[PDB]
């Protein structure tokens, strides 16, 4: 059934609303955490705890 | 606000006569010696006393009084005579009462003498008993008139009784020596047949009469429903009467006072009443926002009895989350303005839940943190700052 005939295949698509909500949420949380840590490290900083 | 302030410190005296008020640490002869809280409560009491004058003399006559004052002022405002006529633009108390007496023929001098010249609010303590033999309702209304902020009321008093035959108003004459007021009660033939019980408005509803007493027809009682005096009422109903008044009343102040009085009865019927109020659109939204906090307090008081999940969580996932994912909140669409306010007030009350160890449960804290993480506001036409601020709260 493979000697002479060929048909194409595709990659597995993830159309699930749960995992898409999870992916968009975690990527937004991670990029805003990275942005705020970068901006707090390269400027004047405060701290709730002593030398934190 | 005013009964809290007047019972806290002395009282607000509209129209003093020149000290007239010596119970308070400043002089009321000039506006610049008044405390700022006294100035705020002064304006507040002034507009409530004007609502009382509208209650005695109807609203169209009141607007005619105001139009007569404005018309005298605007005929005065065009003259050139240096104040021969420019003082008709200045109102006084005697001129205001005279214009009221001109347009209506009634004078309000007892109402002015009680609520303006006298500086106090009244306190009502009511309790009822139903006489089954003579079919009467014996009310017992006593006043606390020896507190520092209080005064004694001797006028008439409206009371609204909802019985099975409908809603009936009664006027009671509360003289100084009065204590027991016997009002008559109607039939109970709407429990013989299942018929709908007619409400305060023209409509009628189906009520579950299993919680009601078998011998009494009366479903709830409200002392001074229209707020026609400056009063603080402490009525002693039964808990099922407070639940019926929360569910089937067509007055928002009675639903609010039943929410306020259901915190003393933590029975599961009251939890069912507040949960049915919370699920109910076509209830006024500020009643449901109060029922959130009342449900939180009741849930804290009946720990080691609570069966299922924490309070309002399943209701939040039923109202505001996705059907396929219960722990993922729906993307923000704030275009309804009543489920927006309820959505932003429900986790704030849900966070007041406490376990048997007095610590907030990790099921509600995790729920609030998932409400924070899965928040998506790229799709509504409104901002998210108040909802996120309430999430921090």
């Amino acid at each position: 059934p493979h000697t002479y005939i060929k048909t194409p295949t595709y990659r597995e698509p993830v159309s699930d609303y749960q995992v898409l909500r999870e992916k968009a949420a975690s990527q937004r949380r991670d990029v805003e955490r990275a942005l705020t840590r970068f901006m707090a490290k390269t400027g004047e900083t405060q701290s709730l705890f002593k030398d934190d | 606000k005013i009964v809290a302030y007047e019972l806290k410190t002395g009282g607000v005296l509209l129209h003093p006569i020149f000290n007239p008020a010596s119970h308070l640490h400043f002089s009321i002869k000039h506006p610049h010696t008044l405390s700022w809280e006294y100035y705020s409560m002064f304006q507040c009491k002034a507009h409530l006393v004007m609502r009382l004058i509208e209650n005695r003399i109807s609203m169209e006559f009141m607007l005619q009084v105001f139009n007569k004052l404005l018309s005298l002022a605007s005929t005065a405002s065009s003259q050139k005579f240096q104040s021969h006529m420019w003082s008709q633009m200045l109102v006084s108390t005697s001129g205001f009462l005279k214009s009221i007496s001109n347009v209506s023929g009634k004078d309000i001098q007892p109402l002015i003498k009680q609520w303006v010249d006298q500086s106090g609010v009244v306190k009502f303590y009511g309790s009822f008993a139903f006489n089954r033999k003579r079919n009467v309702l014996e009310l017992e209304i006593k006043q606390d008139y020896t507190s520092p902020g209080t005064q004694k009321y001797v006028g008439p008093l409206k009371v609204t009784v909802q019985e099975l035959d409908g809603s009936f108003n009664h006027t009671l004459q509360i003289e100084e020596n009065s204590l027991k007021h016997d009002i008559p009660c109607h039939s109970k033939s709407r429990r013989n047949k299942k018929k709908k019980i007619p409400l305060m408005n023209g409509e009628e509803v189906d009520m579950d009469l299993s919680a009601m007493d078998a011998d009494s027809p009366l479903l709830w009682i409200r002392i001074d429903p229209d707020m026609s005096v400056l009063r603080k009422v402490e009525f002693e109903q039964a808990d099922f009467m407070w639940q019926y008044q929360l569910r089937y009343e067509r007055d928002v102040v009675a639903q609010q006072e039943s929410i306020l009085a259901l915190e003393k009865f933590p029975t599961p019927a009251s939890r069912l009443a507040l949960t049915d109020i919370l699920e109910q659109e076509q209830c006024f939204y500020r009643v449901r926002m109060s029922a959130c906090f009342c449900l939180a307090k009741i849930a804290n008081s009946m720990v080691s009895t609570w069966t299922g999940p924490p309070a309002m969580k399943s209701l939040f996932t039923r109202m505001f989350c996705c059907k396929s994912c219960p722990n993922i909140v729906k993307t923000n669409n704030f275009m309804s303005f009543q489920s927006y306010f309820l959505q932003k007030t429900m986790p704030v009350a849900m966070a007041l839940l406490r376990d048997v160890h007095n610590l907030c449960p990790k099921e509600v804290l995790t729920f609030i943190l998932d409400l924070i993480k899965y928040n998506d506001n790229r799709k509504n036409k409104f901002s998210d700052n108040y909802y996120r601020a309430e999430m921090i709260d």
